């Protein structure tokens, strides 16, 4: 598929760290440029519960992808479809439950 | 059946919904409801709130701390009924806790009103002593936001403000009834105040849905009489004679 | 009502603000207010205040701790009512809870002083018993500065009221205006509200003391004119004419 | 835009560490001078706390200056409006608000 | 002005640390001296709060000496006058105080 269709748990992270070209030597001048054209592209540290049985296929969504191959995403933040990668998304499989622990940067190719 | 005034709470029923369709949108009918007979007593649920902090250094006056109303809860809702193992509605109450799944149950009061919760089993108890009967307690807890008896209350504003006067002449020792109309095509739910004009001739009473006017002096006297917030009102004119 | 003497505490009323205004400027004045009537019991929030440690190395007689006092908070306001579900004051008060937004509650006691809190609700609850009336239980979390009644410790009492109206034509198109004495000796701390007697022939608009009337329809139209709680009022006749 | 509006809730840390020029000499001697010609610049590790919705406007008025870029901000320490940069911006996601983590650093420029 | 004025809380900490010559090669014999003349200096890690209007006050002391620029001091420890420095002076703005979190280095010159 192309279109990650889970549902995340409330505590969810969404680090930004803009990327440009600063020069500055000692405690002088300093000169800053927006370096890129594609801004931050961010980065959503992301958790998932969902019970024993779809574990299953979330992981081998998850495996498919293997890294490479972004996927659609629309993130309850700015509710704005991106294309994102994953490359831990490790697991806790608990008695009855299991919770997913994955990042999404996101990309532009 | 008044839901205007108290009720005594006894003949307060307990039923769980075991239909298809929606349990908040007609939960007067009984149609699709199992009853839970035989109910010794019930803890309704407990509508909480948690809070989050509204101070910023910013703010002028840092002296006094300021929050803010967050995430709302529906609490837990307990009940202990006469054990009836045999009985269907405890047989599907230990069903309910077993699947675990969510569902919808209501209460009906002494009033008309019900108030129709959504929750799941999470405590099965049972008291057995001698000389008294085997009781069963249950606790549902809630999800999400239930269905109050206030959100199907209804109010009815029809402006029908109608002011009917004595507009006769009163002596000294005596009294006149003023009548004030509460029929906005007959529902209403309002309240309303009446007073004299001068305080000096004559003096007003309103109570039993009526006005007592007395004339403790003589002369033309005047009162107003405004309904609720000010949205209507009326003016009577009650003369006084010497005799 | 003797503010310098002990009193019992029988007649302490619960009010809730429905106006635009500001609740602390005349909290005195039941214009802009909704009762919660049928109140089992009350327990106004109490005002603490944490503390801060302000011991130091280089200070003496470093034996006894010494502190100072923190940040203030106004408390939990706390109070039990008889459950009416179908009358308004405890619909909008479900409305309140709802909603969570901020809005300001007074407490008269029979001293004739007030007090005046600013907070949301945080917990509804209900007890349900046979021979006992329903409660609804009521919990709200004030925010920010309460205006106590200490703060108030002047009130004139006004005891004075008097309307000059201009009693005169009104045509078309042009508008007259309403004067209202309010002086007993000049120092006052007290407001007004006028309306309409028939909304059709003339309407009435009240803002900082200035009351403009409009003869909409020709005509004999009253203007009822009331102060405060409801202690005094009195009428005002316009004349309007069709040219 | 140029002027910072939100509010700073729980108090912030406010970090000086001004740049010196040291030498130790021998026994207990020492030399000291303050290397740079113009004041200290200071820095604010701050933190908001904002409704599901102003996010959005928040992160979108911080990626609009991308690290770079200085805006104009009075902190609640001296009151004296500054001019500052931020370059991280951290949010974590909660069920009716979000909070914002974010290190101003003030600049001369 | 050259004189700390201000009242600190009670845990204070006074880090010694001399300096010597030491010599002493694998776990075989070793060789002690007290390398300079003016032995050990100390380390006062300090900690202050004052309301939010002496803020200013102590931080305007603080920047002016910036580092360099030793000024009086007579620590509760032991009583006697000394001479420090100051290079950190981190704050902590809380809703109606602020906690100071500050280094004295004592030095000779």
């Amino acid at each position: 598929m192309k279109t990650f269709r889970w549902k995340v748990k409330p505590g969810m992270d969404v680090a930004s760290v803009p990327s440009v070209r600063k020069v500055r030597f000692g405690d002088g001048y300093s000169q800053r440029a927006p370096a890129g054209l594609n801004a931050n592209l961010k980065t959503y540290s992301v958790t998932l519960s969902v019970p024993r049985e779809e574990a299953t296929v979330l992981e081998s969504f998850l495996e498919e992808h293997g890294g490479w191959k972004s996927f659609l995403w629309t993130p309850p933040y700015e509710w704005r479809q991106i294309k994102v990668t994953c490359a831990k998304w490790s697991s806790r499989v608990s008695m009855l439950r299991v919770e997913f622990s994955a990042e999404f940067e996101q990309v532009v190719n | 059946p008044n839901p205007t005034m108290p009720v005594k709470g006894a003949g307060t029923t307990l039923w769980v919904y075991k239909g298809s369709g929606d349990p908040y949108a007609n939960p007067l009918s009984d149609v699709d409801w199992s009853r839970l007979a035989k109910v010794k007593d019930l803890t309704p649920g407990e509508l909480t709130a948690e809070s989050y902090d509204d101070s910023y250094l910013d703010d002028e006056d840092a002296d006094w701390t300021a929050t803010g109303q967050g995430q709302k809860s529906a609490g837990d809702t307990s009940f202990t009924l006469a054990w009836m193992p045999g009985e269907q509605g405890q047989q599907a109450l230990l069903a309910w806790f077993n699947e675990g799944d969510t569902r919808a149950y209501k209460i009906r009061f002494p009033n008309g009103t019900v108030d129709v919760f959504r929750g799941w089993v999470s405590s099965i108890g049972k008291a057995v002593t001698a000389k008294e009967v085997i009781t069963r307690t249950v606790k549902v807890t809630n999800v999400g936001r239930p269905s109050m008896a206030e959100d199907r209350s209804t109010v009815t504003a029809a402006t029908g403000m109608t002011v009917t006067p004595a507009s006769t002449s009163v002596v000294k020792g005596q009294s006149t009834t003023l009548t004030v109309a509460f029929q906005p095509e007959g529902v209403t739910d309002k309240s309303f105040r009446a007073v004299s004009a001068d305080k000096t001739k004559a003096t007003v009473s309103v109570s039993g849905m009526t006005i007592t006017v007395n004339g403790v002096a003589a002369g033309k006297v005047n009162i107003p009489v405004v309904s609720g917030n000010g949205e209507f009102a009326a003016v009577a004119e009650i003369t006084v004679t010497a005799s």
